[PDB]
RNA sequence: GAAUGCUAUAAUAG
RNA sequence: UAUACCUCUGCUUCUGCUAUU
RNA sequence: AGUAGUAACAAGAG
C-alpha cells in the first residue's frame, strides 16, 4: 500500500507554492523538458576530470538512504565518507575506498533472477564458451561493408511493436491503446512476466534489458561469408583484411540461416566449376568436402528441403532427390509444369521511374502455399493467367494473393506502384527489386487491388470468389478463385545438366543466379586450394602469387614447350573471374603478345607475369586471323576489378624504379627475377600482338590511333601509341 | 545564366594551374639553415637521452615514494651529502643561491624521517614557484582612468636554426639497452589460434620496444606525471617535493628503482584546465653542459661529484629548472603509454601483409629470418651522404621514438605542421607513382607549413630531415626519367 | 655516425600507407585562453570584407548596418567572393531537379509530414543554447524552459499544445509584442527560528521579479548570436571562433536540415548524412563507377579538394532561395515556414564576447574591458593588432557591444543545405560543350572532383571552368590547400584513397583512453573501442591485446585499483589488498575490486560483471550486486527526492553494481549568485520524481498530454486508492485519509 | 534467396 | 572597519552545429 | 621567474 504515502507526499509538496505553480501550469507534455532541466554544463574533458577528481578526498556522491549509512565516517584511518551532502543527490559524498569497502565488509544483498534478467548477456558468454576455433589462415580477404545485426534477438520487431511488448511486461497500466501486436506476442509477455516476476532489480534497467533482446541493432560493418549475429558478435575474431579464422558459435543455430547459407555455397561450387573440363568432376570433389560451419554441405541438402537451381544441381552431383520446392519470402512455391527463362529488362513502374528487373518468360504452375493456406497459380510473361486457392485463415488468405500477384510480376502490379520505392539503398547498394516490391504491396495492398480490376465470381461446384474484404463475394480480382480442396528419377550431365528420363532437362548450369552475396554462416571448403571460390581480388592476387612463386620454372618452360605451361589449375580458376563473353579473345590476345616476346627476344617479366594467367581459355581470334586488341582487361566485379595493358591497375601495377609489383595493395620484390637487357628495353613491345616499337613519335604520321584503327591496319604500316601518360611510342605491324 | 556569367566574369579569375616538377619543390623552411638565428634550445619537461637514474636494487614489491628516494640517496650518499655549490652553468633569470638550497631543501625532506613531504615556504621556494607573481584584478572604471594600463603585444615564438641535439636525441633513444621500464598488466589465458599468433607477436613487438632507451624514458614521464597531478589535486596549497622515479629490470631478472633527481610543486589551485602550477626540476645528468651551450639556455648546472659509468670515473651533474605544467598536459602524460598502439600497428600491418603474401606467419621471419624467407630491411638514415638501411626492429623502434616525440614535443606549431606538410607529402607520393600531379598556389601551400617552423625542435628536425628525405627521392626519380624513352 | 631520419619509412612505405605516422595524436590538442573577442572580430572584418562592394543599407527593424553581396559585382581576383548570381544558383538548382526528378517534393513532403508530428521537447537535445532572458548560455533544455516561462506572460500558451509548429508561431508572433516581459530572480533577506544565542538566522530566499524589455532589444537578442573559441582543433596552428544560436532561432533550423538531409540521402555525390562504414561502402562503390565510365585513352583525374572561407562567403539570402525553390509545390504555409531560418540568419547579430584585458607591468594591474565599453578608452591603448581591428569592426559596431553580421553563416548550421549548394555545382558536370566532363564528392566545405577528359591539359580547363562556377554559388575553392593528379588516390574528409580507402589507426588512437564515466561503464568502453578498432580501423591481435594491457595500466592507476597481491601502496589499495586476503573466488574479484585481468581478442564483447559472475564469492557478489546500493540509487518510502538525472540508453553493455557510481556535482556554483538555481533545480526534481513515482513508465517511454501534471497525478492516485480499498490492500481508516487529503485538490 | 533504418556523456571528421 | 592564522571553491572564466547512432 | 604563444595562468571568493 504505497498509495497512501505518495497521496500524503503531494499534499507536503502542495505546500510549496513555487512546486504548486508548476504541477498545475507544467503539462505532462513539458515533463520531458523539466526532467532534463539542470544547473551545470556538459563535460567536454571528462577522461581529464574523472582522472584529475579520482585524486579528490570525496568524489561520489552517495543517495540519502538508511543504507548510505550503514557505511562508516572512517575505516582503520580512512576517511571513507564526509558529513557534508551532494548538491544533486543531497546525500553523504564519499571517496573511492567507500566502493571498495562496501565490496568488502558492506551487507549482502540478494541476487535472485540476476541471470534470468541479464539473460542476454549469459547467453553471449554460453555462445562464446560453448564453441569450437579451427584454424588460422594467412592469405587475402575482401572485407565488404554491409549492413548487419550485431546482436543476436529473442523476436525481432519494430521499435514501437517492441516497446508495447515491453509496456505490457513491466507497466501494464500505462500501456495506452491495446494494439493488435498485444495478441501477437502473448505467449512472449506471458512467458517473461513470470521470469522477472521474482526480482528486485530497478524496472528501468528491466525495460532496457529486454529492449536489448527485442530492438534489432543492425548496422554497416566489414564482413566476409558471415552474417549471423552470431557471427557478426565475434566480427574481431573472425578475420582481418590479411588473415581469416574459423569459429564456431555455441547453442543452436537456425534452419533459414543453414538455407541461405547452404544456397551460396552451391552457387560458388557451380560458377568455379563451370570452368573446368567435366565440372560434374570438380563439382562433386569440392561438394563433398565443403563444410557449412561444422555440418556438410551434403548432409545439409539431405536434411534442409528448399533451396534454388544449384542447390538441386549439386544435389543430383551427390546422388539425392532434387526437390522443385522454391521460396519468395513468405511464399513457398513448387513447379509442376513449365520452363523459367529470366532475362533481364528495363521495367517502368507506377511513380514514373524505370527498373532493371528480370522478368520470366513461358507459361509456368506452381503450388503456392501461405501458412495454413494453399492454392495452384498459372502465370505467363509479366501477367498472372489464373489463381486458384484454398480456404484457410482470413489474413493468411490476403498475403498469398498479394505475394502471387507480385511473384507473377504483372504489367498491372508494376503500374499500381503509388509512393516511395527503394531498390537503391542510402549506401547506394542494390536492393533485390522483386522482395522489395513484395515488402512495399505487403502494406498498401487497397492501392494494388483497386489497380488490378474486378469481374464476375465462378459458378461452378466448389469454386466461389472473394473481394477486397477477404469474404465470399460476386466480384472477385481478375483471375482469382477459391475452391474446397487442398519423385521421378533424374540423371546430371557431366557439364552440370539434369536430363529427364525422357530427354528434356529440368535445370542446366546455365539457369543458377549469377549474383554471388555474403553467406550467413562461414563456408569452409576442407581441400587444398580453397581460395579457388573466393572473391575476384582474392582469386586475382593468389594466383598472381602462385605465378611469382613459380617463376623459375614457368618462364624457363614457357622458352622451350609453348602451350604446355598454358594449362594450369590456378589458370583454370582465373578463369572463373573473366567475363566469359571475353574470356576467349583475352587469350588470343595474351599468348600472341608472350609468344611475340619469346620469339622476337624483346621480354618483359613484368608483362609476362601480368598476362600469363589469361593465357588458358581456348583462344578467339578475329576472322582474318589477327588477334583481339585490348587497352584494359574487365574482370568480374565492380567498376575497379580490372588489369590494364599499357599502365598500371588498381588490381596489377609495377614500380621499375623500386623493382616492386603492386597486387591489391600488397608488395611483393621482383629484385632478382629481373633481366639485365630489360630495365630500358621498352614495353611498346609487348602491349599490342603482332606490334614492335620502330623509333618515336612522328607528327607526319598524325594523333594516336584506338584499338579499333590499329586493329584495321596492314601489316607493314606504322602508327602512333601513347602507353602511359607522357611517353609516346612510335610501332609497326 | 552560368555560361552568361562565366562569359562576361573577368579571366583574372583562375586556379592558375601548373604540372609539378621535383625542381618546383624547394626545401621547406631555409630559415632553420640561417646560421644568425640562435639553435633552438632543449625545451622539454624532463631530460631524455641526457638522463641519469640512480640504480637502488630493491626487495621488489613497492614502497613509499620518499621511502625509495631515502634509500636511493643513502646508496650514494657521496652525492646526496655534497653540500658545495660549484655552478657550472647559469639560466639568465635564475638564482644560483636559491636554486641550490632549494635544491638541498629538497635532499633534505626526502631523506628525513617524517612522514610528510611538504617544503616549507621559504624565501627561495617562493621565488622558485613564481609565489604571488599573478596580477590583481581591479574595476574596469578605475582602468579606464589609468592612461598606462594598455593592452600587451602578444608574444610570438621566436625563430631558432637546426641543432643536432635533436638528431642526438632520435639517434640516443632509437639505440637498445639491457633495461625494461613498461609495467603493462596481466591478460587473458590465449584459446583462439588468433590469440596465440598475437601471443607470439607480442613476443617480438613488445620486448624490441620495451629494450629500447625511448621506452624507459616514456615510462618515467607517465609515472611521474600520474603522480604530479595526484599530489596538484590533494596538496593544492602546499609546496611538495615530487621524487622523479621509475622501475626497471634488468637481462637477470632484478628489480632497480631509478631516481633521475627531485622536483618541487608550487601552489596548485587549477580552475581551468589550462591553469598552470609551476614544477621546478632537479635531475641528474653525465652530459656536461660546456659541450653544447647553446642546448641549455633554460638550465642551471651544477657538478656534484662523480660515478663509475663503467671503467671511466664521469662526473655527475645536476640540471635545475623552472619549468610548468597544466591540467591537460598531466592527463595527457598518463596516457603517453599509447605511443606503443601507433608504432606497433604500423609495423604490424606489414607484418600482416607480408603474411598473405607468402601464407603464413611472418613475424619470425621479418625480424630475424627464416629457412625460406630473409630477414626484412628498412631505409633508415644517412652516413657522410650515403643511405644506410637497417631491421625490422630498428625501423619499428624508430616509429615508437618519433610518437614518444609527438607527446613530449606536442603544441599547435607541431599539430599546424603536421597537417599541412601532409598535403605535401602527397605530391611527392604521385611523383613516385607517376600520376603527374599538378598545383594551383604552391607557394600557398609552402606558406602554412614554413609559419608552424618557430621554435619547436622536433619540428624544426623534421623540417631538416623533410628536405633530406626529399632530396634522396629527387635523386631516386632520375631513374625513372629514362624508361621506354627508346 | 649514423644519422637515423624517420622520412625513411616513406622510401620503403608509400605515404598512403603508412598515412597513420603522420597523425602526431599521442600529443596535446591546441586550447584557447581568455578572449575569443580578437578571433570574433576578425570573424566580422572578414566576413564583411568579403562583402564590401555589394549593397550596404541600414536595417529599419534594428537600425544594424546591414551589408548585401548577392547580385553584386563579379570578383576581379582569386580574393574570396560572396558575391552569388541568383540566377547561376538557380539554374544549377534546376539542373539538379532534372537529373534527380521529383526529389525536392518528395523531401519537401516528408520534412513537412514529419513537422506536424515534432514536439518541443524536440528543442532540449543540443548542449549549451543562448538564453535571451539571462543574456548568457545555458543548457538546451533549460533555455527552451526559461523561454516557454518568459513567453507565458505575455499571453503566448503555443507550447502547451505540444507540437512544434504552435510554439514556432508563438516565436515570430513574440516578435510583434511591444515589451517582452521576463522572470529574473533577487534575494531576500529572512529572519528565521533556530538554537541561536539571539535566537534566529537570517538567510536569502530568492524570489521571481517581472523585468521588461522593448520591442527592438528583443528583437535583437532573439536575432543574437553567443561567440566563444574552439578548442581542441586539431591539425591547426592558430585558433578559430565559433557561435551559439537562440532558442528561438534553433526552433526553425530543425525543418531546413531536415529537408536538405532528404534531399542529401538521395543524391549521389553526398558524404552527409553517411558516415563511417556507410560512407566508405558509398565513396568505394561511386568511385569504382566513376573511374570506369573513364573514356579510353583518355585521362580521368581527381582534384582533391578543399573550400577556404566557406562558412564566410555563403550568404543567408542564397539559403532563402533555396528553400523557395525546394518547396515549389508545397503549401503557403510550409514555403513560409522554412524561409524563416534564412531569413532570422540574414538579420542575425553577433555577440562578441568577454572583451579585451588591459595591464600595467610596473603596477601588476589586470582589468577586462567588456565589449560595450570597448571605445571608452583611446585606440592606442590597444596593441597594434587589435588597434586595426576595432578601426575596421566600428562601422558594423552596435553601442550595447553587439555586431551587425548580415552576410555570412558565422555559427553555420547549414551542413546539409551548404552541402546541397556544393552537390548542385557538381551537378552542372560541363560549360560549352567543351571536351571535358566532372563530377565528384561533397561533404559540406570538403569535396573531391573527378574530371574525365581527353588530356591533362583540358583537364585543366575543365577545373578552371568548376573553380569560375563555384565562384557564381559563392564557393571559394583553396587555391593553397587544394591539388590535382590522375585518378587512383585521393583524400576526402580525412580519409585516405590509394587503389581503396586506406587504414588510419592513428586518427582515432585518442578514443583508447579511460572515457571518464565511471568504473564499471569505463571497462566496457574501453574493451568496445579495442573490439570495434580490431574491425573498422585495422589493429592486428598483436596491438589489440596490448590496447587491453595498456588500458588496464591507466584504469589501474586512474581509479587507483591496483591488483590486489601487489604491494602498491596507496588509501583504496589498504582495504583491496584485505579483500585480496578475506576472498576465496579471487579469480571472480573485477579488476576496480585489485582483481585479475581475464580479457583477451574472444570476449571483449563480454561484461566483466558476466565473465567473472560463476567464480565469484556468494558475499562479494552480494555486495557487488546489492539491489539497493547507496551508489547507484534506485526508488524506495518517506521523502526520497534529489536532483536525479533521467538514465539514458547508452551503446555500452554493462551491469549496474556499486562501481556503477556518480560523481559529486561541481561546487563552484556555491559561491555565485547562480546558488539560486539550486533550488529551481530541486523544485522540478521534487516534481518529476513523485510524478515518475506516480507512473513508472515515465522513466522510460515519454508521457504524452496537454492537460495539468497534477490532474494526471490526482487520477491515477485516486484509482489506485478506490482500487486498493475494494481490493483490500487498503484498510478504511486510511481509505478515509486518501479521499479526504485528494479532496483538498 | 532480399531485406527490416535509426538515434548517447566519449573519440574522430567537416 | 571587524570577525579572518577564519570560512567556501578547483570544467561553470560564455565550449556551437552536423555525421559516424 | 616560468609555463606558454596572437592571450592567458602564476589562486579566486566571502
Amino acid at each position: 500500500g504505497m498509495t497512501l504515502a505518495k497521496i500524503e507526499l503531494l499534499k507536503q509538496l502542495l505546500r510549496d507554492n513555487e512546486a504548486k505553480t508548476v504541477l498545475k501550469q507544467t503539462t505532462v507534455d513539458q515533463y520531458n523538458i523539466i526532467r532534463k532541466f539542470n544547473t551545470s554544463r556538459i563535460e567536454k574533458n571528462p577522461s581529464l576530470r574523472m582522472k584529475w577528481a579520482m585524486c579528490s578526498n570525496f568524489p561520489l556522491a552517495l543517495t540519502k538512504g538508511d543504507m548510505a549509512n550503514r557505511i562508516p565516517l572512517e575505516y582503520k584511518g580512512i576517511q571513507l565518507k564526509t558529513n557534508a551532502e551532494d548538491i544533486g543527490t543531497k546525500g553523504q559524498m564519499c571517496s573511492i575506498a567507500a566502493v571498495t569497502w562496501w565490496n568488502t565488509y558492506g551487507p549482502i544483498g540478494d541476487t535472485e533472477g540476476f541471470e534470468r534478467v541479464y539473460e542476454s548477456f549469459f547467453l553471449r558468454k554460453m555462445r562464446l564458451d560453448n564453441a569450437t576455433w579451427g584454424r588460422i589462415t594467412f592469405g587475402p580477404v575482401e572485407r565488404v561493408r554491409k549492413r548487419v545485426l550485431l546482436n543476436p534477438l529473442t523476436k525481432e520487431m519494430p521499435p514501437d511493436e517492441a516497446s508495447n511488448v515491453i509496456m505490457e511486461i513491466l507497466f501494464p497500466k500505462e500501456a495506452g491503446i491495446p494494439r493488435e501486436s498485444t495478441w501477437i506476442h502473448r505467449e512472449l509477455i506471458k512467458e517473461k512476466r513470470e521470469k522477472l516476476k521474482g526480482t528486485m532489480i530497478t524496472p528501468i534497467v528491466l525495460a532496457y534489458m529486454l529492449e536489448r533482446e527485442l530492438v534489432a541493432r543492425r548496422r554497416f560493418l566489414p564482413v566476409a561469408g558471415a552474417t549471423s549475429a552470431e557471427f557478426i558478435e565475434m566480427l574481431h575474431c573472425l578475420q582481418g583484411e590479411n588473415w581469416r579464422q574459423i569459429y564456431h558459435p555455441g547453442g543452436n543455430k537456425l534452419t533459414e540461416s543453414r538455407s541461405q547459407s547452404m544456397i551460396v555455397a552451391c552457387r560458388k561450387i557451380i560458377r568455379r566449376s563451370i570452368v573446368a573440363s567435366n565440372p560434374l568432376e570438380l563439382a562433386v570433389e569440392i561438394a563433398n568436402k565443403t563444410v557449412i560451419d561444422t555440418e556438410p554441405l551434403k548432409s545439409c541438402l539431405a536434411a534442409i528441403d528448399g533451396g534454388d537451381v544449384a542447390c538441386d544441381i549439386i544435389r543430383a552431383a551427390l546422388g539425392l532427390k532434387i526437390r522443385q520446392r522454391q521460396r519468395f519470402g513468405r511464399l513457398e512455391l513448387k513447379r509442376i509444369s513449365g520452363r523459367g527463362f529470366k532475362n533481364d529488362e528495363e521495367i517502368l513502374i507506377g511513380n514514373g521511374t524505370i527498373q532493371k528487373i528480370g522478368i520470366w518468360d513461358g507459361e509456368e504452375e506452381f503450388h503456392v502455399r501461405c501458412g495454413e493456406c494453399r492454392g495452384i497459380l498459372k502465370k505467363s510473361k509479366m501477367k498472372l493467367e489464373k489463381l486458384l486457392i484454398n480456404s484457410a485463415k482470413k489474413e493468411d488468405m490476403r498475403d498469398l494473393i498479394i505475394l502471387c500477384m507480385v511473384f507473377s510480376q504483372d504489367t498491372r502490379m508494376f503500374q499500381g506502384v503509388r509512393g516511395e520505392i527503394n531498390f537503391l539503398n542510402r549506401a547506394g547498394q542494390l536492393l533485390s527489386p522483386m522482395y522489395q516490391l513484395q515488402r512495399y504491396f505487403l502494406n498498401r495492398s487497397n492501392d494494388l487491388f483497386d489497380q488490378w480490376g474486378y469481374e464476375e465470381s465462378p459458378k461452378a461446384s466448389e469454386l466461389h470468389g472473394i473481394n477486397e474484404s477477404m469474404n465470399a463475394s460476386d466480384y472477385t480480382l481478375k483471375g482469382v478463385v477459391v475452391t474446397r480442396n487442398v519423385t521421378e528419377k533424374v540423371s546430371i550431365t557431366k557439364n552440370l545438366s539434369l536430363i529427364k528420363r525422357t530427354g528434356e532437362v529440368i535445370m542446366g548450369a546455365n539457369d543458377v543466379s549469377e549474383l554471388e552475396s555474403q553467406a550467413q554462416l562461414m563456408i569452409t571448403y576442407d581441400t587444398p586450394k580453397m581460395w579457388e571460390m573466393g572473391t575476384t581480388k582474392e582469386l586475382v592476387q593468389n594466383t598472381y602469387q602462385w605465378v611469382l612463386k613459380n617463376l623459375v620454372t614457368l618462364k624457363a618452360q614457357f622458352l622451350l614447350g609453348k602451350e604446355d605451361m598454358f594449362q594450369w589449375d590456378a589458370f583454370e580458376a582465373f578463369e572463373s573471374i573473366i567475363p566469359q563473353k571475353m574470356a576467349g579473345q583475352y587469350s588470343g590476345f595474351a599468348r600472341a603478345v608472350l609468344k611475340q616476346m619469346r620469339d622476337q627476344e624483346v621480354m618483359k617479366t613484368d608483362q609476362f607475369i601480368k598476362l600469363l594467367p589469361f593465357c588458358f581459355s581456348p583462344p578467339k581470334l578475329r576472322s582474318n586471323g589477327e588477334p583481339y586488341q585490348f587497352l584494359k582487361l574487365v574482370l568480374k566485379g565492380g567498376g575497379e576489378n580490372f588489369i590494364e595493358v599499357r599502365k598500371g591497375s588498381p588490381l596489377f601495377s609495377y614500380n621499375p624504379q623500386t623493382e616492386v609489383l603492386t597486387i591489391c595493395g600488397r608488395m611483393m620484390s621482383l629484385k632478382g627475377k629481373i633481366e639485365d637487357e630489360e630495365r630500358n628495353r621498352s614495353m611498346g613491345n609487348a602491349v599490342l600482338a603482332g606490334f614492335l616499337v620502330s623509333g618515336k613519335y612522328d607528327p607526319d604520321l598524325g594523333d594516336f590511333k584506338t584499338i579499333e584503327e590499329l586493329e584495321k591496319l596492314k601489316p607493314g604500316e606504322k602508327a602512333n601509341i601513347l602507353l602511359y601518360q607522357g611517353k609516346p611510342v612510335k610501332v609497326v605491324k | 545564366a552560368i555560361e552568361r556569367n562565366l562569359a562576361r566574369m573577368s579571366p583574372l579569375v583562375s586556379v592558375t594551374p601548373k604540372k609539378l616538377t621535383w625542381e618546383d619543390l624547394r626545401p621547406i623552411g631555409p630559415h632553420i639553415y640561417n646560421h644568425e638565428l640562435p639553435e633552438v634550445p632543449y625545451n622539454a619537461f624532463l631530460l631524455m637521452s641526457d638522463e641519469l637514474g640512480l640504480a637502488n636494487m630493491t626487495e621488489g614489491k613497492s614502497k613509499k615514494p620518499k621511502t625509495l628516494a631515502k634509500e636511493c640517496l643513502e646508496k650514494y650518499s657521496t652525492l646526496r651529502d655534497q653540500t658545495d655549490p660549484i655552478l657550472i652553468m647559469k639560466s639568465e633569470k635564475a638564482n644560483e643561491n636559491f636554486l641550490w638550497k632549494l635544491w638541498r631543501d629538497c635532499v633534505n625532506t626526502i631523506s628525513n624521517e617524517e612522514m610528510s613531504n611538504e617544503l616549507q615556504k621559504t624565501n627561495y621556494a617562493k621565488w622558485a614557484t613564481g609565489d604571488g607573481l599573478t596580477y590583481q584584478k581591479i574595476m574596469k572604471e578605475v582602468a579606464i582612468d589609468d592612461e598606462t594600463m594598455c593592452q600587451e603585444e602578444p608574444k610570438i615564438p621566436n625563430k631558432c636554426r637546426v641543432a643536432a641535439w635533436v638528431q642526438t636525441e632520435m639517434n640516443l633513444l632509437s639505440t637498445l639497452t639491457s633495461k625494461r621500464a613498461l609495467d603493462l598488466p596481466e591478460i587473458g589465458p590465449d584459446v583462439a589460434p588468433v590469440e596465440h599468433v598475437g601471443s607470439e607477436r607480442r613476443k617480438y613487438f613488445v620486448n624490441e620496444i620495451n629494450y629500447c632507451k625511448a621506452s624507459t624514458v616514456m615510462m618515467k614521464y607517465v609515472l611521474f606525471h600520474t603522480s604530479l597531478l595526484n599530489e596538484s589535486n590533494a596538496s593544492m596549497g602546499k609546496y611538495k617535493v615530487i621524487p622523479i622515479t621509475n622501475r626497471v629490470v634488468n637481462e637477470k631478472g632484478e628489480s632497480f628503482d631509478m631516481l633521475y633527481g627531485l622536483a618541487v610543486k608550487g601552489q596548485s589551485h587549477l580552475r581551468g584546465d589550462t591553469d598552470v602550477v609551476t614544477v621546478v626540476t632537479f635531475e641528474f645528468s653525465s652530459t656536461d653542459p660546456r659541450v653544447d651551450s647553446g642546448k641549455w639556455p633554460k638550465y642551471t648546472v651544477f657538478r656534484i661529484g662523480s660515478l663509475f659509468v663503467s671503467g671511466r670515473e664521469k662526473s655527475v651533474y645536476l640540471y635545475c629548472r623552472v619549468n610548468g605544467t597544466n591540467k591537460i598536459q598531466m592527463k595527457w602524460g598518463m596516457e603517453a603509454r599509447r605511443c606503443l598502439l601507433q608504432s606497433m600497428q604500423q609495423m604490424e600491418a606489414i607484418v600482416e601483409q607480408e603474411s598473405s603474401i607468402q601464407g603464413y606467419d611472418m613475424t619470425k621471419a621479418c625480424f630475424k629470418g627464416d629457412r625460406v624467407n630473409s630477414p626484412k630491411t628498412f631505409s633508415i638514415g644517412t652516413q657522410e651522404g650515403k643511405l644506410v638501411k637497417g631491421s625490422f626492429g630498428k625501423a619499428l623502434r624508430v616509429i615508437f621514438t618519433k610518437c614518444l616525440m609527438h607527446y613530449v614535443f606536442g603544441n599547435a606549431q607541431l599539430e599546424g605542421f603536421s597537417a599541412e606538410s601532409r598535403r605535401l607529402l602527397l605530391l611527392i607520393q604521385a611523383l613516385k607513382d607517376r600520376k603527374g600531379p599538378w598545383v594551383f598556389d604552391l607557394e600557398g601551400m609552402y606558406s602554412g607549413i614554413e609559419e608552424c617552423i618557430s621554435n619547436n625542435p622536433w619540428v624544426i628536425q623534421s623540417a631538416y630531415w623533410f628536405n633530406e628525405w626529399l632530396g634522396f627521392e629527387k635523386e631516386g626519380s632520375k631513374v625513372l626519367e629514362s624508361v621506354d624513352e627508346i | 655516425g649514423m644519422n637515423i631520419n624517420p622520412y625513411f619509412l616513406f622510401i620503403d612505405v608509400p605515404i598512403q600507407a603508412a598515412i597513420s605516422t603522420t597523425f602526431p595524436y599521442t600529443g596535446v590538442p591546441p586550447y584557447s585562453h581568455g578572449t575569443g573577442t580578437g578571433y570574433t572580430i576578425d570573424t566580422v572584418i572578414r566576413t564583411h570584407e568579403y562583402s564590401n562592394k555589394g549593397k550596404q543599407y541600414i536595417s529599419d527593424v534594428t537600425g544594424c548596418t546591414m551589408v548585401d553581396p548577392t547580385n553584386g559585382p563579379l570578383p576581379e581576383d582569386n580574393e574570396p567572393s560572396a558575391y552569388a548570381q541568383l540566377d547561376c544558383v538557380l539554374e544549377a538548382l534546376d539542373r539538379m531537379d532534372e537529373e534527380h526528378p521529383g526529389l525536392f517534393q518528395a523531401a519537401s513532403q516528408n520534412a513537412m509530414e514529419t513537422l506536424m508530428v515534432t514536439t518541443v521537447d524536440k528543442l532540449t537535445q543540443g548542449r549549451q543554447t543562448f538564453d535571451w532572458t539571462v543574456c548568457r548560455n545555458q543548457p538546451a533544455a533549460t533555455a527552451l524552459n526559461t523561454t516557454i516561462t518568459s513567453f507565458r506572460l505575455n499571453d503566448l500558451n503555443g507550447a502547451d499544445k505540444g507540437g512544434l509548429i504552435p510554439f514556432c508561431q508563438d516565436i515570430i508572433d513574440s516578435l510583434d509584442r511591444p515589451e517582452m516581459t521576463f522572470f529574473s530572480v533577487k534575494n531576500i533577506k529572512k529572519k528565521l527560528p533556530a538554537k541561536n544565542r539571539k535566537g534566529f538566522l537570517i538567510k536569502r530566499i530568492p524570489m521571481k521579479v517581472k523585468d521588461k524589455i522593448t520591442k527592438v532589444e528583443y528583437i535583437k537578442r532573439a536575432l543574437s548570436l553567443n561567440t566563444m573559441t574552439k578548442d581542441a582543433e586539431r591539425g591547426k596552428l592558430k585558433r578559430r571562433a565559433i557561435a551559439t544560436a537562440g532558442i528561438q532561432i534553433r526552433g526553425f533550423v530543425l525543418v531546413v536540415e531536415n529537408l536538405a538531409k532528404n534531399i542529401c540521402e538521395n543524391l549521389e555525390q553526398s558524404g552527409l548524412p553517411v558516415g563511417g562504414n556507410e560512407k566508405k561502402a558509398k565513396l568505394s562503390n561511386a568511385v569504382a563507377k566513376m573511374l570506369s565510365n573513364c573514356p579510353p585513352g583518355g585521362i580521368s583525374m581527381t582534384v582533391t579538394g578543399d573550400n577556404t572561407k566557406w562558412n564566410e562567403c555563403l550568404n543567408p539570402r542564397i539559403f532563402l532561395a533555396m528553400t523557395e525553390r525546394i518547396t515549389r509545390d508545397s503549401p503557403i504555409w510550409f514555403r513560409d515556414f522554412c524561409s524563416i531560418a534564412p531569413v532570422l540568419f540574414s538579420n542575425k547579430i553577433a555577440r562578441l564576447g568577454k572583451g579585451f584585458m588591459i595591464t600595467s607591468k610596473t603596477k601588476r594591474l589586470k582589468a577586462q574591458i567588456p565589449c560595450p565599453d570597448l571605445f571608452s578608452i583611446p585606440l592606442e591603448r590597444y596593441n597594434e593588432e587589435t588597434r586595426a581591428k576595432l578601426k575596421k569592426l566600428k562601422p558594423f559596431f552596435n553601442e550595447e557591444g553587439t555586431a551587425s553580421l548580415s552576410p555570412g553563416m558565422m555559427m553555420g548550421m547549414f551542413n546539409m543545405l551548404s552541402t546541397v549548394l556544393g552537390v548542385a555545382a557538381l551537378g552542372i558536370k560541363n560549360i560549352g560543350n567543351k571536351e571535358y566532363l566532372w563530377d565528384g564528392l561533397q561533404s559540406s566545405d570538403d569535396f573531391a572532383l573527378f574530371v574525365n577528359a581527353k588530356d591533362e591539359e583540358t583537364c585543366m580547363e575543365g577545373i578552371n571552368d568548376f573553380y569560375r562556377t563555384c565562384k557564381l554559388l559563392g564557393i571559394n575553392m583553396s587555391k593553397k590547400k587544394s591539388y590535382c593528379n590522375e585518378t587512383g588516390m585521393f583524400e576526402f574528409t580525412s580519409m585516405f584513397y590509394r587503389d581503396g580507402f586506406v587504414s588510419n589507426f592513428a586518427m582515432e588512437l585518442p578514443s583508447f583512453g579511460v572515457a571518464g564515466v565511471n568504473e564499471s561503464a569505463d571497462m566496457a568502453i574501453g574493451m568496445t573501442i579495442i573490439k570495434n578498432n580490431m574491425i573498422n580501423n585495422g589493429m592486428g591481435p598483436a596491438t589489440a591485446q596490448t590496447a587491453i594491457q595498456l588500458f588496464i595500466a591507466d584504469y589501474r592507476y586512474t581509479y587507483k585499483c591496483h591488483r590486489g597481491d601487489s604491494k602498491v601502496e596507496g588509501k583504496r589499495m589498504k582495504i583491496i589488498k584485505e579483500l585480496w586476503e578475506n576472498t576465496k573466488g579471487r579469480d571472480g574479484l573485477l579488476v576496480a575490486d585489485g582483481g585479475p585481468n581475464i580479457y583477451n581478442l574472444r570476449n571483449l564483447h563480454i561484461p566483466e560483471i558476466v565473465l567473472k559472475y560463476n567464480l565469484m564469492d556468494p558475499e562479494y557478489k552480494g555486495r557487488l550486486l546489492h539491489p539497493q546500493n547507496p551508489f547507484v540509487g534506485h526508488l524506495s518510502e518517506a521523502d526520497i527526492t534529489p536532483a536525479h538525472g533521467p538514465v539514458k540508453k547508452m551503446d555500452y553493455d554493462a551491469v549496474s553494481g556499486t562501481h556503477s557510481w556518480r560523481t559529486k556535482r561541481n561546487r563552484s556554483i556555491l559561491n555565485t549568485d547562480q546558488r539560486n538555481m539550486i533550488l529551481e533545480e530541486q523544485c522540478y526534481a521534487k516534481c518529476c520524481n513523485l510524478f515518475e513515482a506516480c507512473f513508472n513508465s515515465a522513466s522510460y517511454r515519454k508521457p504524452v498530454g496537454q492537460h495539468s501534471m497534477l490532474e494526471a497525478m490526482a487520477h491515477r492516485l485516486r484509482m489506485d486508492a478506490r482500487l486498493d480499498y475494494e481490493s483490500g490492500r487498503m484498510s478504511k481508516d486510511d481509505f478515509e485519509k486518501a479521499m479526504a487529503h485528494l479532496g483538498e485538490i
